[PDB]
C-alpha cells in the first residue's frame, strides 16, 4: 500500500484508496475512509515463514 | 520631541463664533483630542477624535485640522465655554501630551 | 460611572505616598487607567498610564524611574505610589480612564476623577 | 433490502416506489381542436439518413444524421414506430435543405429502422459496434428485440 | 408475605414501538410529465383506469397496473423506519418469548 | 543532559482539540488524543496528545508534569494526576512532548482522563489498541518467567532517532469571551499583552480591525453580531486536524 | 500515517483546491460550513463558507 | 389500606435524533462480463447486502469482518448493493461478448 | 436514592440525596461512579433515575465513599451497546454520515410516562429500642411516631 526504494527513500508510492468526508456540522476536522494498512493486515495473515 | 503650542488667553465676544488653535510637530497625522476644563473641576473631554464629539456633549463645538495644524470651534460663544481648554495628543513617543491651557474670557 | 480618589493631602520632601482610586459603573479589567497632574495656574500634565492588565505601565519624562503604578482587579483598585516626593510636584492628581471610540491608536481620556491635592514643603 | 424489483420502501405512508414492474396502460383522449393540419406544419421532401456513429450501448450512443430539404423552415417531430431504437429528442429544428442530428439507443447489432419525421419517414440502416464497459450505472432505454444476427 | 406481578407497556413504548398492520390492496399513483404539442403539465395521477387528469382538455386515464403484485404480504409489521414481512400472532394469540 | 531534546518542544504551546466523548457529550478538551500508535509488542503504546508533557506551564523542564491549553491559559497538572484506560486501567510509563508512552490493554478504545479543581476532563477515541505477544504462545499478559526472545518495544528513550513531526503557526482561535456589551453596542476587549482580531457585520459595512485596547463599535448593537480572534501566534503548534489553519 | 493539513477556513467567502505533490493526497473544498471553537462560532455568514 | 398517592413521571425518554455512524473505507469495484467483483476493506464490521433487480431478488446479506473479494452476477436486468452505511448503489451489465 | 434536590427538598444542580438509617443525607454527583465493564459518565440525574453514558457489561455497578466508608451496589442486569447502522462497532466514530437513532435523550420534561407514588410502608429500626433495668425502653425519633 506504501512502498519505497529504501527505508532512507524520499520518494514514496502510496495507494491506500483514501477519500475525503464532509466535516461534521459545527465540527473541525478533515475527515476520511481509508483502506487499512495493507502491512498491518499481511502481519495477520501472514503464513508462517519459510523456517 | 513634540510640544503642542496654544493661546494663553483668549478674548471673545458672546454670541459670535470662536476658536482656539493648537499646533505641533508631527500634529497632523496624530489625533489632536480636545478637553474642556473649568480651573477647578474635572476635565470632561469635548472632542475625542479629530472630528467627532462623545455623547452628551452639546453640539456648539467641533475641532478641526489643516496641515499641522488644528483648532477648536465654539459656535455661539456662551458664559458656559467660559473656562480653559487643552488640547491633548498620543505618541509613541512620550505617549499623553497636553498644551498650555488656552484660558478662555 | 465614578472614579474616587484618596489617599493624598500633605508630605514631606524625599518621603513617600500613597494615592488611591476606585472605579464603578464598568468592567474595570478591560479599560487602561491614567494619572494626569495639575499645578496651581498651570496646564494639565500627563503623570501615568497602565495598560489593564499590569504589562504595560509608561511614565513621563519629569516623573521617570520614580514613581509606581499598580492595579487590583479582583479588588478594583488604582493605586499610584507616590514616592521621592519633590517641591514642585505639588499639584493636583487626577484619576483617568482610558476611551473607547478611539479610531486610530490615540488614547483619548472618558471620564475624570475629582482630583487629589498634593502638597510637598517642610 | 429485499423487495423483488428493486423497489424502494417507505414508512409514511407505508409503500413502496420505483417498481420496474408491469406497464401502465395510457390512454389519451386529444381534442380535436388540439390537431393541426399537414399543411401548416414543415412539410419534408426527398429525406436521406446515415448513421455516422453507431455504439450498441444501454445509453443513446447512436447518432445519426438525416439530411433534408424542407418546404419551410421551422420545428417538427421525430420519431421510429418500432421497438428497434429509442430516440433521446422528440423534435428538430430544420432550415430549407441542410442536416439535422438524432440521438438513439438500439438493440439490434446490424440496425435498421424507419425514422418517422415531419410527415415523411426514411429508412435508416447501417451496422453497429459493441460498447466499451461490461457494467453500466443505469437502466436500458432501448427495447430488447430478439434480432442480433451476423 | 403476599406478593403480585403484572406486566405494563415499557416507559419508551410512545417513541419505540413495532406496528403490527395488516396490507389489503394496491393503489398505484404516479408523477408524470405529461407533453402534448408544447402543452406541458406536471402531475400526479392515481393509476386506476378511472380518475383523469384534464388539464388543457386533453384527458388521460392511466389504466390498472397490468400486473397487479406488492411486495408487502397480507401481514407486515413497522419498525424504525423499516417495513418487514412477517406473520405476527392474531390479536389475543401472542406467546411468550417472540413477538407479540 | 535531557534540555537539549527540549529546545524544539520549547518553542511550542498545547492547544485544545475537538474530542468525540467527553465527560458530556462532545466537546473542546484540553486533551485529545490524535493518534494512538500500538503497533509494538507487550501491549506498549504511544499516544499522540493536545497537550504536552515534560516542559511545565512557562516553557522550563519540569519532569512528571503536563501542560495544557485551557481557554488560552497554559495550565499545568502533575503526571501522576493523569489516568488512561482502554479496557483496563493503564499505567504513564514517560511523557515527553506531544507524545505519551503508556502501557495498555487491548481495547476498542482509549479514555484519558484527570480532574481539576471540581472538573474531570475526560476524552475517548475508538482507535483499537492492540496488545500483540512475542512469540508463538498467545498471551494476554506477560509470563513470570520463560526465555529471551526477538522483540520490538516503544523504548522509553526520549532521545532523537530521525523520525520527526512539524511544527506550524497556530491559526487564530476565535473567542467569545473577548466580546461583551457596554453602553448599548459591542465591546471587545483583547487580553493585556497580546492582540485580537475583530470583524463585524455591521450597519451594511463589514469592519475588520486589529487591536491590543479596548474598542467600542457604535456601528454595532448585538455581540453575536461580531467576532473576536486571538491573534496570538509567538509559540508554535502542531498541524492537526483540529485547529484552523494560518494564512 | 495519514497525514492531514489543518483545514483552511475561509469563512463568508470561496477557496481553490491549490495542490501540491505529497504521495497519494486528496483536496477537496466543503462548503456551507460553520465552525464552532472551544470559544464560539469561527465566524458569521451562516452560508458561503468554505 | 389504599396506598397510590400519586403519579410522578419518568424523565430521559427515549427520542429520535441524527445520530453519527461510520463510513467504510470506498469498495474497489472491478467490473467483467455480467460480472462485478467487490474488493473489500471494511474497518470495522460491515453488513455488505445485495440483491437481484429481476423478478426473483435472490438476496443475500453477510457480515463481513476480515478483508474479502466477492464477486457476483450482474445480470441484464440489474443487481445492486448496500456495504455499510453507504448509499445504495446500482449496476447494470450489456452485452459485450467476446 | 434521588437525584436534583437536597438534603432538605429544595432544587440543587447535581447532587444525590439518599437515605442513611432514616437521615436523608446528601452528596454531589460527581462523586457517585458507576461502571458496567470500564467506567462510565453520569450525563445527568433528576429524581429517581439517572441517565449515564456506560459500555456493554454483564453487570452494573453504583458506588461512592462518604465518611470514609465505601458504599456500592452491583447488580446483574445486562447493559448493551446497541450501534445504529449497518456498521458495527463498539465506540461511536470520530467522524461519518448523520442516521436516524433513538436514544435516551437529555430532557426532564414532562412526556407520556408515569411512575407511581405510593404510601411508604412502615420501616422497623430496633435501634429505638433499648434494654434498661430490666425492662425495654423505646424511644422514637422526635416529631416522627413509633409503633411498638
Ligand atoms: C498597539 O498597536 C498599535 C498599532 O496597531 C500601536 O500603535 C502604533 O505603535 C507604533 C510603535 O510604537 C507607533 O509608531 C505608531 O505611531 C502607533 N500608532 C499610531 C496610529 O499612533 C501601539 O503602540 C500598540 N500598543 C501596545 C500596547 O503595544
Ligand atoms: C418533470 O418536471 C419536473 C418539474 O419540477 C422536473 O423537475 C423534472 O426534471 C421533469 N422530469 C423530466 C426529465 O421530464
Amino acid at each position: 500500500d506504501i512502498q519505497s526504494r529504501t527505508v532512507s527513500s524520499s520518494d514514496l508510492y502510496a495507494n491506500t484508496n483514501l477519500v475525503l468526508q464532509r466535516p461534521k456540522a459545527g465540527a473541525i476536522h478533515v475527515p476520511y475512509t481509508q483502506a487499512p494498512s495493507g502491512f498491518e493486515q499481511w502481519k495477520k495473515d501472514k503464513a508462517p515463514s519459510l523456517k | 520631541p513634540m510640544r503642542l503650542t496654544q493661546p494663553r488667553s483668549v478674548s471673545v465676544s458672546p454670541g459670535q463664533t470662536a476658536r482656539i488653535t493648537c499646533g505641533g510637530d508631527n500634529i497632523g497625522s496624530k489625533s489632536v483630542h480636545w478637553y474642556q476644563q473649568k480651573p477647578p473641576q474635572a476635565p470632561v473631554l469635548v472632542i475625542y477624535d479629530d472630528r467627532a464629539r462623545p455623547s452628551g456633549i452639546p453640539e456648539r463645538f467641533s475641532g478641526s485640522k489643516s496641515g499641522n495644524t488644528a483648532t477648536l470651534a465654539i459656535s455661539g460663544v456662551e458664559a458656559g465655554d467660559e473656562a480653559d481648554y487643552y488640547c491633548q495628543v498620543w505618541d509613541s513617543s512620550s505617549d499623553v501630551l497636553f498644551g498650555g491651557g488656552t484660558r478662555l474670557t | 460611572v465614578q472614579l474616587v480618589e484618596s489617599g493624598g493631602g500633605l508630605a514631606k520632601p524625599g518621603g513617600s505616598l500613597r494615592l488611591s482610586c476606585a472605579a464603578a459603573g464598568f468592567r474595570f479589567s478591560d479599560f487602561h487607567m491614567h494619572w494626569v497632574r495639575q499645578a496651581p495656574g498651570k496646564g494639565l500634565e500627563w503623570v501615568s498610564r497602565i495598560s489593564h492588565g499590569g504589562v504595560t505601565t509608561r511614565f513621563a519624562d519629569s516623573v521617570k524611574g520614580r514613581f509606581t503604578i499598580s492595579r487590583e482587579n479582583a479588588k478594583n483598585t488604582l493605586y499610584l505610589q507616590m514616592d521621592n516626593l519633590r517641591a514642585e510636584d505639588t499639584a493636583v492628581y487626577y484619576c483617568a480612564r482610558d476611551s473607547p471610540y478611539w479610531g486610530d491608536y490615540s488614547h483619548s481620556l472618558d471620564v475624570w476623577g475629582r482630583g487629589v491635592l498634593v502638597t510637598v514643603s517642610s | 433490502f429485499t423487495a423483488p424489483f428493486g423497489c424502494e420502501i417507505y414508512t409514511n405512508p407505508i409503500r413502496a416506489e420505483n417498481c420496474a414492474v408491469g406497464s401502465i396502460p395510457l390512454a389519451f383522449d386529444i381534442p380535436d381542436a388540439l390537431f393541426t393540419r399537414v399543411s401548416e406544419t414543415p412539410t419534408l421532401s426527398a429525406a436521406e439518413c446515415t448513421l455516422n456513429e453507431c455504439v450498441y450501448s444501454s445509453d443513446f450512443g447512436g447518432i445519426a444524421t438525416v439530411k433534408y430539404s424542407a418546404s419551410k423552415s421551422g420545428k417538427c417531430a421525430v420519431h421510429v414506430p418500432s421497438g428497434t431504437a429509442t430516440l433521446k429528442e422528440a423534435a428538430v429544428e430544420l432550415t430549407e435543405q441542410g442536416s439535422a442530428t438524432i440521438h438513439f439507443s438500439t438493440a439490434n447489432i446490424h440496425p435498421e429502422f424507419r425514422l418517422q419525421i415531419c410527415t415523411s419517414y426514411v429508412t435508416c440502416k447501417g451496422d453497429c459496434h459493441p460498447p466499451k464497459d461490461h457494467i453500466v450505472t443505469h437502466p436500458q432505454y432501448h427495447a430488447q428485440t430478439f434480432t442480433a444476427a451476423v | 408475605q403476599v406478593s403480585k406481578a403484572y406486566v405494563m407497556k415499557s416507559d419508551d413504548c410512545l417513541a419505540d414501538h413495532a406496528e403490527a398492520y395488516k396490507a389489503h390492496t394496491a393503489s398505484v399513483q404516479a408523477f408524470l410529465n405529461i407533453t402534448v404539442g408544447e402543452h406541458s403539465i406536471v402531475t400526479t395521477v392515481y393509476v386506476n383506469g378511472e380518475t383523469p387528469v384534464n388539464f388543457n382538455g386533453v384527458k388521460i386515464t392511466a389504466g390498472p397496473l397490468s400486473t397487479a403484485w406488492t411486495p408487502f404480504d397480507r401481514k407486515i409489521v413497522q419498525y424504525a423506519g423499516e417495513i418487514y414481512n412477517y406473520d405476527f400472532p392474531e390479536y389475543g394469540a401472542g406467546q411468550p418469548g417472540a413477538f407479540g | 543532559s535531557t534540555e537539549e531534546l527540549f529546545n524544539e518542544y520549547k518553542l511550542t504551546r498545547p492547544y485544545m482539540a475537538r474530542c468525540i466523548r467527553c465527560a458530556v457529550g462532545s466537546c473542546h478538551s484540553p486533551i485529545a488524543i490524535e493518534a494512538v500508535k500500538s503497533d509494538g509488542h507487550d501491549g506498549y503504546v504511544r499516544l499522540q496528545t493536545s497537550s504536552q508533557y515534560g516542559l511545565d506551564s512557562s516553557g522550563n523542564l519540569k519532569g512528571r508534569t503536563m501542560r495544557y491549553d485551557m481557554h488560552g491559559t497554559i495550565k499545568e497538572i502533575p503526571l501522576h494526576q493523569v489516568s488512561l484506560y482502554t479496557s483496563r486501567p493503564c499505567h504513564i510509563v514517560d511523557g515527553h512532548g506531544y507524545f505519551l508512552l503508556a502501557r495498555c490493554p487491548a481495547g476498542d478504545s482509549i479514555t484519558m482522563e484527570f480532574k481539576k479543581d471540581s472538573v474531570r476532563h475526560s476524552c475517548s477515541v475508538p482507535y483499537e489498541v492492540k496488545f500483540n505477544p512475542v512469540g508463538r504462545e498467545l498471551y494476554t499478559h506477560p509470563p513470570e518467567h520463560g526465555v529471551e526472545q526477538a522483540c520490538q518495544v516503544y523504548a522509553h528513550d526520549a532521545q532523537n532517532r530521525g523520525a520527526y513531526v512539524e511544527m506550524h503557526l497556530p491559526g487564530s482561535e476565535v473567542d467569545s469571551s473577548l466580546v461583551s456589551l457596554s453602553g448599548s453596542s459591542v465591546t471587545v476587549t483583547p487580553p493585556d499583552g497580546t492582540s485580537a482580531l475583530v470583524e463585524c457585520e455591521c450597519g451594511g459595512t463589514k469592519i475588520s480591525e486589529t487591536i491590543n485596547k479596548t474598542k467600542q463599535f457604535s456601528q454595532c448593537t448585538k455581540k453575536e453580531q461580531c467576532r473576536a480572534y486571538r491573534l496570538q501566534n509567538d509559540k508554535w503548534v502542531y498541524n492537526s486536524d483540529k485547529l484552523p489553519k494560518a494564512a | 500515517k495519514t497525514g492531514m493539513d489543518s483545514p483552511a477556513i475561509k469563512c463568508c467567502g470561496s477557496q481553490e483546491c491549490t495542490p501540491t505533490y505529497r504521495p497519494d493526497e486528496q483536496c477537496k473544498v466543503f462548503t456551507g460550513v460553520y465552525p464552532f471553537m472551544w470559544g464560539g462560532a469561527y465566524c458569521f455568514c451562516d452560508t458561503e463558507n468554505t | 389500606g389504599a396506598t397510590l398517592k400519586g403519579k410522578l413521571h419518568v424523565p430521559f425518554l427515549l427520542a429520535d435524533g441524527k445520530c453519527t455512524v461510520p463510513l467504510a473505507p470506498e469498495p474497489m469495484i472491478t467490473f467483467g462480463f455480467r460480472s462485478v467483483s467487490l474488493k473489500l476493506h471494511p474497518k470495522n464490521p460491515t453488513y455488505l447486502i445485495t440483491r437481484q433487480l429481476a423478478d426473483e431478488p435472490h438476496y443475500t446479506h453477510e457480515l463481513i469482518s476480515e478483508p474479502a473479494v466477492r464477486n457476483f452476477t450482474v445480470t441484464e436486468k440489474g443487481w445492486e448493493f448496500v456495504w455499510g452505511n453507504h448509499p445504495p448503489k446500482r449496476f447494470w451489465a450489456q452485452e459485450t461478448a467476446p
